[PDB]
């Protein structure tokens, strides 16, 4: 039946609903086929599934923190010790369940979790996600008086895409060269983040240059902050400055070669420390300071 | 070039090499009065009838006493002093030999377009000049130190083996309405005994003394109010090489408390090349002097070194006996000593 | 008699001589056809020259630097108050002798230069001047344990040109994006940076960026290097954080668009502070202190 | 100012033997009056008395040791807003010199609610208590603020009945006593 087909279903269309909402979708579509009243025949194969498409990923990683969730709150669901039938139903149901909800989530964050951009406190924003846009794009409908700046995205040039993005609500953009970062730091206010995951160490598992940004907003004091959907607290720790789980090399000293072929394996992911949330925006209340962890710890009860 | 010419004309180098070699020298002060000596005795004796041939012949031998031995800064800067004596008198001569402009004392576009007298008298009074320098640096100091540190206030003092540092502190302590607690950190396998030995001093001085274990910096840096490093050197961008061992880390903490660092020191210190690397200049102790065993102390290659390299950054002040310098200016001071070619030998 | 013209002869070209050598020998040609001697018909021409120079110029402030040195030069020379044929012969003599000491400085360089190289220590090149490219290819004359770092410049795609440049003698390398040069704090051992312009503080002019890198040499403690030869000195002093003339854009909220048109405003050029710098890179002997200020005061007295 | 703050201040200095001395700044507004009163109030008891003028703290700061103060109120990414004047320049010292922050709390005394702007929560003052007559007020701009707000990148304990807490914490002590839904009533 498949995962990996349900994920290569969408791609085309999306910018709607979390990824890590349609792989829960696709999981709950692979378990209530093959019978959910056993434990034996199911969790183990549900976890070798993930397994499989841990191994056949590119270059993805919150589907391991979906599938984790997922796992989580199936172990809280068989806590009632009444029957079989009936919470194998609720958790069948709380599939479709949880993909609908997410989209609450959404309105939540974009309608009370709104009020860092407000007195034309102009933003420096990197990191595309759903949510950071979703805001912005709410936040249009009130015209108080906002100023977006855009630091250049180039793994294949997403940053176009994300200009392409902004021509339609109608706002003054500008062009930002990430080398000239140390340059304006001046007339923007605050540094605004998309990402990947967030850690257990604390920090955020991010993209093509973040760590030399959030340097730089050290150095500035201008807050440096992290916006998304709640649901990307994956099992991992960056223990070092220069590693975490990489799809690609980390940093690739290629040898002696001739007319320019083995180069442009620039790190397109990156990382930076615990002490640089100033505020992290979450639908589960606007919660930061030692948020995740508190949360990580409560879901392995350790 | 070899010793063929410097022979029964002059000896002493061949015992100024040993004394480099084997360490029966001690001290940068002694290493620069015997270079001064060896000058003397050279200046009494060689043969010249020309000037320039001489001076490359100075040259020369600068470069050899420096192949001999490169940690011996004080012996190389003091050789330079007095070429760059010889060079102005040089200059001056040349001028009345012949028979000119410059907006200051010297100039870049000098270099650009095209440029028997008793020089020996003057080259001989050069040494003697240097050797008066060399005399007292401290009675040009403590008018710009006797003035830095306060009552109540807190001192942190590692390298205590400059002979200079603790002179330094003691006049310091002298004044009867001046106070201040002392704080002294070890320096472990090249410092201890002579740490020992400056709280000994301190503590006959009728003052404060804190025994510190070179761990224990850390639960005191709160009260901590001004830094002092025991340099042994001094080189272009600034910086100092140093009397050996722990001085680096707490300049470290220092600068991460920011809390102020000094250095005192000295011209004669004062050297006119940069230490592009600490590897080439900072040398290396002795492994036995750690730990006792042998056969199975060829498994346990352990590492120590003596001398201690500090980056320009760190350090912000250079009070000498002319009075207060910046590690931005020093190497003006350098040039005002030692002239353009003489870097090069 | 034109000068235009002539800084438009130097362009795809050069490979043989600094830029700013060029345009020095045409000022001193253009120098020798109005007398020297009438100073009232000489020094007006030059400064007509100078102007109009500027007026012709984009993203530079190099040329008016050679420009006014040689100016300098001129006035320095006459100081001998005697024959005006003389000097006036050593003036004109004075163009070609420019082009010629270059050689000289970089002879130099290649031998006070090459006493800096430890064991197993991984350089990163900025910027394209020569003097640099010219040191580091120097360096391996002598095989000496060392590696090269290339970064993702875009003025004219100048990073990948670099590292085209450094295939050719055949030296293994791997190329970094400006964004993702954060995480690059240990591996790196020594940041090296050539100079476009240096004045007063020993602050430099460059490229598209300078000053972040800087920044990240500092939060790291890592050596920062300014590597040139000896020409680019103007009497300069910026203001705010980055100041500089401008032919091109300091940050425009560009109109609203929906087809792409104009959008690619920012700091295309970057400023460096006095703090950041630990070594300096001249054929002046060894100086880094503080020999460009006093060099300044030497030279201009006012 | 409070009652709380001068009586934990009494307690301390009951246990005479323990030696401290007491630097206040007078807090130009407001505060004046107050910052007399306490100090009085500390002459009272025999505590030895330094009264301090706010442009002099980058002056003292290298020589002070513990900073405490009596916040009114506590919030969510660790930082407060005190009653009134001097404390944001104070704190910002404090973080370039390094130095201990304590500050009296309580959890009644903490709001649940996140400050996200300068643009909002900071509380301006009048000019009344400035300068008399209002005929040079036509061309002029005079700026004051009476209650003043703290970023929590600079204060390190809270202590509390319950005990001192980290200000990247608090948010937990709140959540033991307050909700995510009676937030945004």
């Amino acid at each position: 039946f498949n995962i990996t087909e349900t994920y290569l279903r969408f791609l085309e269309e999306d910018t709607e609903m979390t990824m890590p909402i349609a792989a829960i979708e696709a999981l709950v579509t692979l378990l209530r086929i093959k019978t959910p009243e056993t434990a034996a025949e199911m969790i183990n194969t549900i976890k070798s599934s993930t397994e499989e498409l841990i191994k056949s990923i590119p270059n993805s990683v919150s589907l391991r923190a979906g599938c984790d969730i997922f796992m989580r709150f199936v172990l809280r669901n068989l806590h009632l010790y009444g029957d079989w039938e009936n919470c194998k139903q609720h958790l069948i149901e709380n599939g479709q369940l949880f993909v609908s909800r997410a989209k609450k989530s959404r309105n939540k964050i974009a309608e009370i979790g709104v009020d860092f951009i407000a007195d034309d406190d102009i933003i420096l924003v990197h990191g595309y996600s759903r949510a950071v846009f979703s805001l912005l794009n709410h936040a249009a409908n009130k015209f108080i008086r906002f100023r977006c700046v855009v630091t250049e995205s180039r793994p294949s040039k997403q940053g176009n895409q994300l200009y392409t993005l902004l021509e339609q609500k109608g706002i003054p953009v500008t062009l930002i060269v990430d080398s000239a970062v140390g340059a304006v730091i001046d007339k923007v206010d605050k540094v605004f983040v998309g990402a990947e995951g967030v850690a257990e160490s604390g920090g955020i598992i991010n993209l093509v240059g973040t760590y030399s940004v959030g340097v730089l907003a050290h150095n500035a004091r201008k807050p440096f902050y992290v916006v998304t959907e709640s649901h990307k607290f994956v099992r991992m720790f960056p223990l070092s400055s220069d590693d975490l789980p990489m799809a690609g090399p980390p940093l690739d000293f290629t040898r002696r070669t001739d007319d320019l072929e083995d180069a442009l394996r620039g790190p397109t992911i990156d990382y930076t420390a615990q002490e640089y949330i100033t505020a992290l925006i979450t639908d589960l209340g606007v919660l930061t300071p030692s948020a995740v962890s508190e949360e990580l710890i409560k879901m392995w009860y350790d | 070039h070899p010793n063929a010419a410097t022979s029964d004309v002059n000896v002493t180098i061949d015992t100024f090499v040993a004394k480099l070699k084997r360490r029966q020298v001690q001290g940068s002060y002694a290493i620069a009065l015997e270079t001064l000596q060896l000058l003397m005795r050279f200046i009494s004796a060689a043969r010249w009838n020309h000037v320039n041939d001489l001076i490359e012949q100075i040259r020369d031998l600068g470069n050899s006493l420096e192949k001999a031995h490169p940690t011996a800064f004080s012996c190389g800067n003091v050789i330079r002093r007095i070429l760059a004596v010889l060079r102005d008198e040089v200059e001056e001569d040349t001028m009345s030999t012949t028979v000119v402009a410059e907006p200051l004392i010297s100039s870049m576009f000098n270099l650009l377009q095209k440029p028997k007298t008793d020089y020996r008298q003057v080259a001989i009074q050069g040494i003697k000049d240097l050797i008066d320098e060399i005399k007292n640096i401290d009675e040009g100091i403590q008018q710009i130190a006797i003035d830095l540190i306060h009552d109540h206030e807190i001192l942190l003092t590692p390298t205590p083996d400059s002979k200079t540092v603790l002179k330094f502190l003691i006049t310091a302590r002298e004044r009867s309405n001046r106070t201040f607690t002392v704080l002294v950190t070890e320096g472990f396998p090249n410092n201890t005994k002579n740490a020992h030995e400056f709280a000994k001093k301190l503590a006959q001085h009728n003052i404060e003394t804190l025994v510190v274990p070179d761990s224990a910096v850390f639960a005191l840096m709160s009260r901590v109010g001004k830094v002092i490093i025991g340099t042994k050197a001094v080189f272009v961008n600034g910086g100092t090489i140093s009397s050996n061992s722990g001085v680096s880390s707490v300049c470290e903490c220092a600068r991460e408390f920011r809390t102020p660092v000094f250095a005192v020191a000295g011209l004669y210190k004062l050297s006119p090349l940069y230490p592009f690397d600490v590897e080439k200049f900072v040398e290396f102790g002795g492994s036995q002097r750690i730990l006792p065993r042998m056969d199975p102390r060829k498994r346990l290659d352990t590492v120590n070194q003596i001398t201690d390299y500090v980056p320009p950054e760190n350090i912000d002040i250079y009070i000498t006996n002319v009075g207060g310098f910046n590690p931005s200016f020093i190497y003006r001071i350098a040039w005002d000593n030692y002239k353009q070619i003489d870097v090069h030998l």
